[PDB]
RNA sequence: UUUUUUUUUUUUGACAAAUUUUUUUUUUUUUUUU
């Protein structure tokens, strides 16, 4: 492995321990490792691979676009894009980067209060060039509600019950993806009631122990 | 035309930051202390490597040049400027 | 180039102070009168370090071999761990914590090894400081038969604190009959330098408890053939090694891999009378420290001269002698009169080397600082460079 | 958060602008946590011990958060004059 | 900007604004009383003029209008009452 | 709060005059800022320097919070605070960026110059502008020694100083070095005023 | 001593219809005896 970064090390030495954590201070991740070792579980999903042409004097730069959808089942997904001369290595750079771009899910309930959370906790929206998504909390036994791809995400994304709305062209899964991806991270970002109560405000782990996990020298 | 090569130009630059003792201002001298200093592969190349260090020299000797520093040069830092006494706070 | 003095505590206790270890935070201090004694490195610059001093009385007999271990695991807790041999051959553990508002260090013991090991005679130890190779921290220890002992330290095990010290492994004598092992080390590649009062250096893989190599005396002869501090460079394979002819200090440093030898540390002229034994120090070598940037090597001799050696140039870098006044000039070389040893007797005991600011001061960050103790039971401390 | 016999859950409980009060959420990597001192006598550091101030992304963005950030520090107790709360 | 109290502003920052945007609407037009050069006694008169006024008893010219503020003719003194 | 001895001195205001760090701006004071001190006639508006000296005292309260010292970076593409910058880095443990930023500094390692900061200081918020963009991007905290009409972008604990003359960035940047000398170090604040002639820092010439 | 200084421009209309392209994870040996 050897990590670049200060996040890199810090995983590596059993410092961090929970992705949670990195979430509440809000440290951007660079290395897909990093990630990968805190969360183990978590298996990508190809939705769809198109091609893309540049045009050339000569002819044309039929590069490929790939779409990855990466998850576990417990409110962690990440949305990944890239574009490649080849397949393969379009796929494999997309789940790298879709790895990098984890974001949480604050899941929770349509009405009743019972043992664990099933649906999305208030109605967002997520806009990405003409398409809108509105996610909205469904009650116990109804499933996911969606279009085939955004019912996958949902599938991945670890949540059960589920009404979606969209508008605009939704043929051309990129922007519906996206907006899907936006409206799921935006479900942290919106004030309940239950979160009116002052925190004390932790302090980073990369702030506690910098010293004793910094940029490393050691010629020899 | 007869414009000088990145290998030619970079190595050379790379040869007066490491050892800028040595490569006196005369080409044929350089020439021969080339080929002891440091390993080159054709003749033509290790003498446009020689030309160009003989230049460089030249145009060091006249002012610093800005790319290129050799320890030498270093010195100035405390002592950079507490310069020139004006002779004859308030008021 | 030059090494400016912080401070110097005199009359720490009442017998020698034999070995002197640092973290973060302080530096512990053993010695033969049976006080465990924490130094504080958070100093003032205007303080004696016998105002920030905190002692406890251990064992009666005396305590030559002392470590220290300060790191984090689990959120934030500060786990101080100092384990010490005394001269009866006990083996004893203490976590250092402070009080909240108060600030007094107490010394909380900790008898994490049962009664049937805490039995046997040990001698030298360390703690292998690890980084997620293992699952938790490692150490290791000497004894009188040379049976090298290993653990697998577990401060946590289902988060709560329950220490335990499972047994990795015991690494048995090198040659029969038995040898007594004189010190040890351990590095973070994860190699076992076990030394040996012979000039017998044992070298052990950590992972199937196999020895992969040794060396033995380049005295084939007894004048003072054994090794007297076992020594690695952090990251890299250097490793450094120390012993003696009839009355002097001969360092030797080797590769770990192939074995292969590398320089033997040491100064000519005629002030030696010409010199067949190409020899570091004109008295025993006490100890030896690498610095934790890796490059340039301390070494103190019983002849009171730190002597500094930069392993990239082969050659001594500058010397300081702690207990006589001799700065300024250094014509440098070993004194060595027709009877023995050197006209300078001073006691010099232990060396250290300290990160990158643990101090605190002018002489703090920008430079690297040095701790070492003596006979007359002054210890003190050193910063370095001098050009910031 | 809490379901039916207690017991909390909605795994991690985000931070909150010190300004504001608006959620910072994980990819709003524009917000800041700053870290002040507590001093004692003759001043200095005492390592360990911190006042922390976290500051959202957006109000950085829109280039207030020095005023919101000079009251923070002055209605807490680590200042006299500064900020106006009479503009 | 941000966080402020409006309630109470500053005389310096609330003289500088116009009568219709402070925080209770309040007109800049003190009243003033003349000592005319012919009598001796006051005249009561608002300071924008409107009219063109002369005095009380010996009508001649106290203060022509304009754009603004009424100008009073020639050296005559004044109060703000 | 801080210790009375930690308040604005005499001797520190007439160094201040005399720098002419008290100088605003010609055009405007941004309203953005409070910092101003009543105007002068034909001419610039003058600054609360009392509010200045408070300012310093928290950003280096903040330098001193921060654990390594050397993650703490001087941003300097104003030649006239270069020379600072480094004088600066010498005496703190903090590193320095003189010359060109070169972006991705702090924005993904491969190149040599990638540094990750704990904190950044800043000279000029207006032509260093690509260096506190850059601090956005990855969690950074930034303190700049702001002028009146110079921009207000990302900059938290902003010093309202002059930023024109010779004689101002190296005092204030001096003044920085000897408060995180005050704090976690060896001077004591009122018997030592520190013998280190603020000459030491500004420009060349030539 | 805002401060120098410039001069122009034909004719060229068309080109028969139909006529490229698409996929996902990645992995190589040989040897008995005392």
């Amino acid at each position: 492995w050897v990590p670049v970064t200060k996040l890199g090390r810090l995983v590596k030495a059993g410092k961090i321990t929970t992705i949670e954590e990195i979430f509440l201070h809000s440290l951007p991740v660079k290395e897909f490792q990093i990630i990968d070792t805190l969360l183990p579980g978590l298996q990508d999903e190809v939705m769809n691979i198109k091609p893309v042409q540049k045009q050339t004097r000569a002819g044309q730069r039929t590069r490929f676009k790939a779409v990855v959808v990466v998850g576990d089942s417990n409110g962690h997904v990440g949305l990944g894009i890239k574009t490649a001369k080849e397949v393969a290595g379009a796929i494999r750079a997309g789940i790298i980067i879709a790895k990098l771009s984890v974001i949480p899910i604050r899941r929770g309930y349509w009405g009743t209060n019972l043992g664990q959370p099933h649906s999305l906790a208030t109605k967002t929206t997520g806009k990405c060039g003409s398409v809108t998504v509105r996610l909205i909390p469904a009650p116990r036994g109804s499933g996911i509600v969606a279009s085939p791809a955004v019912k996958k995400l949902l599938q991945l994304a670890g949540v059960e019950d589920v009404y979606t709305q969209s508008n605009g062209k939704t043929r051309t899964l990129e922007n519906t993806l996206k907006a899907a991806f936006v409206a799921i991270g935006n479900t942290y970002g919106f004030l309940t009631p239950n979160l009116w109560a002052e925190q004390p405000l932790p302090v980073s782990p990369l702030d506690i122990y910098s010293d004793e996990a910094s940029a490393q020298k050691k010629r020899f | 035309g007869r414009v000088r090569t990145k290998t030619v130009k970079r190595a050379s630059k790379a040869l007066i930051e490491r050892y800028y003792p040595k490569l006196t201002l005369d080409f044929q001298t350089n020439k021969r202390l080339c080929d002891e200093i440091a390993t080159i592969q054709s003749k033509r190349l290790r003498n446009k490597i020689a030309g160009y260090t003989t230049h460089l020299m030249k145009r060091i000797q006249k002012g610093p040049v800005r790319g290129i520093s050799f320890k030498l040069q270093e010195e100035e830092r405390e002592r950079k400027d507490q310069y020139v006494p004006e002779v004859s706070r308030s008021n | 180039k030059v090494f400016i003095a912080t401070a110097n505590a005199g009359k720490a206790h009442d017998a020698d102070i034999f070995s002197v270890s640092a973290c973060n935070s302080f530096t512990v201090s053993c010695s033969g009168d049976g006080y465990l004694k924490v130094w504080d490195n958070k100093l003032l610059d205007n303080e004696n370090p016998k105002d920030k001093s905190y002692s406890h009385f251990v064992h009666k007999s005396g305590l030559h071999h002392v470590d220290v271990l300060q790191a984090i695991e689990r959120d934030a807790f500060e786990l101080c761990l100092v384990a010490t041999t005394s001269f009866s051959g006990d083996l004893l553990f203490y976590r250092i914590t402070r009080e909240d508002e108060t600030k007094k260090v107490i010394f909380e013991k900790l008898d994490l090894l049962d009664s049937d090991m805490k039995k046997h005679s040990f001698w030298a130890l360390k703690w292998g400081a690890s980084n997620d190779r293992l699952l938790s921290h490692r150490l290791v220890a000497t004894d009188v038969k040379g049976t090298t002992y290993i653990w697998k330290f577990h401060p946590f095990a289902d988060l709560n604190w329950s220490p335990t010290l499972e047994l990795q492994g015991t690494v048995e004598s090198p040659m029969t009959p038995s040898q007594f092992a004189t010190s040890v080390d351990i590095s973070e590649r994860g190699l076992i330098a076990t030394g040996f009062n012979n000039g017998t250096v044992q070298i052990s893989e950590l992972s199937t408890l196999r020895p992969l190599y040794n060396f033995e005396s380049q005295h084939s002869m007894n004048n003072s053939n054994s090794i007297r501090s076992v020594k690695f460079s952090p990251q890299g394979s250097l490793l450094a090694i120390a012993h003696d002819s009839n009355s002097f200090g001969c360092i030797t440093l080797y590769e770990t891999e192939f074995g292969e030898r590398i320089g033997s540390l040491s100064v000519p002229t005629h002030s030696s009378q010409a010199s067949l034994g190409e020899f570091a120090h004109s008295s025993w070598v006490m100890s030896l420290s690498f610095n934790d940037s890796g490059e340039t090597l301390c070494s103190a001799g019983w002849d009171g001269k730190l002597r500094f050696w930069d392993v990239k140039t082969k050659e001594r870098i500058t010397t300081l002698n702690m207990h006589c006044d001799d700065i300024e000039i250094e014509e440098d070389i070993l004194a060595v009169d027709e009877h023995g040893d050197s006209l300078a007797e001073p006691g010099v005991f232990d060396v250290k080397f300290l990160k990158k600011g643990w101090r605190s001061g002018m002489g703090a960050d920008l430079n690297e600082s040095l701790c070492c103790v003596c006979l007359d039971r002054s210890i003190r401390w050193f910063r370095e460079a001098g050009g910031k | 958060m809490e379901n039916d016999k207690g017991q909390l859950v909605e795994l991690y409980v985000p931070r909150k602008c010190s300004a504001t009060n608006r959620i910072i959420k994980a990819d709003d990597h524009a917000s800041v946590q700053i870290n002040v001192a507590k001093v004692d006598e003759e001043g200095r550091a005492i390592p360990g011990e911190y006042v922390t101030y976290a500051l959202s992304g957006y109000v950085r963005s829109r280039g207030e958060s020095d005023d919101s950030l000079n009251r923070l520090a002055q209605n807490d107790g680590l200042l006299k004059n500064v900020w106006s709360y009479s503009r | 900007v941000l966080v402020q109290d409006l309630l109470h502003p500053t005389a310096a920052s609330e003289a500088r604004k116009h009568k219709l945007k402070t925080l209770v609407q309040g007109p800049r037009s003190y009243f003033l009383d003349v000592k005319c050069p012919g009598c001796l006694n006051i005249t009561t008169v608002f300071s924008h003029a409107q009219t063109a006024v002369t005095c009380e008893s010996c009508s001649t010219i106290l203060c022509t209008p304009t754009g603004g503020k009424a100008k009073l003719s020639e050296g005559t003194s004044f109060r703000r009452k | 709060s801080l210790p009375a001895t930690f308040d604005l001195t005499p001797e520190d205001a007439q160094l201040l005059l005399a720098a002419n760090t008290h100088l605003g701006a010609r055009n405007v004071q941004v309203h953005q800022e409070p910092y101003v001190f009543n105007a002068r006639p034909d001419g610039v508006h003058v600054i609360n320097v009392g509010k200045t000296w408070e300012k310093l005292v928290l950003a280096a309260r903040i330098i001193a919070a921060i654990p390594n010292p050397e993650d703490v970076v001087a941003i300097s593409s104003r030649t006239f605070g270069q020379r600072a910058v480094l004088k600066f880095a010498a005496h703190t443990g903090a590193t320095p960026i003189a010359g060109r930023f070169t972006p991705g500094s702090f924005t993904n390692y491969i190149t040599r110059s990638f540094k990750e900061p704990r904190l950044v200081i800043v000279t000029d918020p207006r032509s260093d502008a690509q260096a506190i963009k850059e601090a956005s991007y990855v969690n950074i905290p930034v303190i700049a020694l702001t002028d009146l009409d110079s921009p207000s972008e990302f900059v938290d604990v902003a010093i309202p100083c002059n930023n024109r003359g010779k004689h101002s960035i190296g005092l204030i940047w001096y003044l920085l070095a000897r408060e995180v000398l005050r704090l976690r170090g060896a001077l004591v604040d009122r018997t030592q005023p520190w013998s280190i002639m603020p000459d030491l820092y500004f420009y060349r010439d030539p």
